[PDB]
């Protein structure tokens, strides 16, 4: 019984941590390529659909 | 001796002889000894080798998100 107090106030103080971060970078990575999908691609992807759609209101002549 | 009590008197002394040694009770002796120390041992094979009279700390990590 008294091998056992020991693993009481060691167990009782000994805590165990949960993993860290490694790799969110994934997410600056994220905003860069959401930078990427969203703003850059999505405004020139506006003037070139527009660069068709302004030539499909010249096709209507 | 069968007052039957007196059996368990008959015992009993001798276990108040044997527990009124030292142990407790003994007479057992060393052939009992290396009997024990094979079981005890081979207790620690199953079942790891450190602090079976302290208290046994750990550790935490990780390799990679694969």
């Amino acid at each position: 019984a008294g091998l056992v107090d020991d693993f009481e106030k060691k167990f009782n103080a000994l805590k165990v941590p949960i993993p860290e971060d490694k790799y969110t970078a994934q997410v600056d990575a994220e905003e860069k390529e959401d930078v990427k999908s969203c703003a850059e691609f999505l405004t020139q992807s506006k003037t070139r659909i527009q660069e068709y759609e302004k030539e499909l209101e010249k096709m209507r002549n | 001796l069968d007052p039957v009590q007196k059996l368990f008197v008959d015992k009993i002394r001798e276990y108040r002889t044997k527990r009124q040694t030292s142990g407790g009770p003994v007479d057992a002796g060393p052939e009992y000894q290396q009997d024990l120390d094979r079981e005890l041992f081979k207790l620690k094979q199953m079942y790891g080798k450190a602090d079976m009279n302290t208290f046994p700390n750990f550790t935490f990590e990780d390799p990679k998100f694969e």
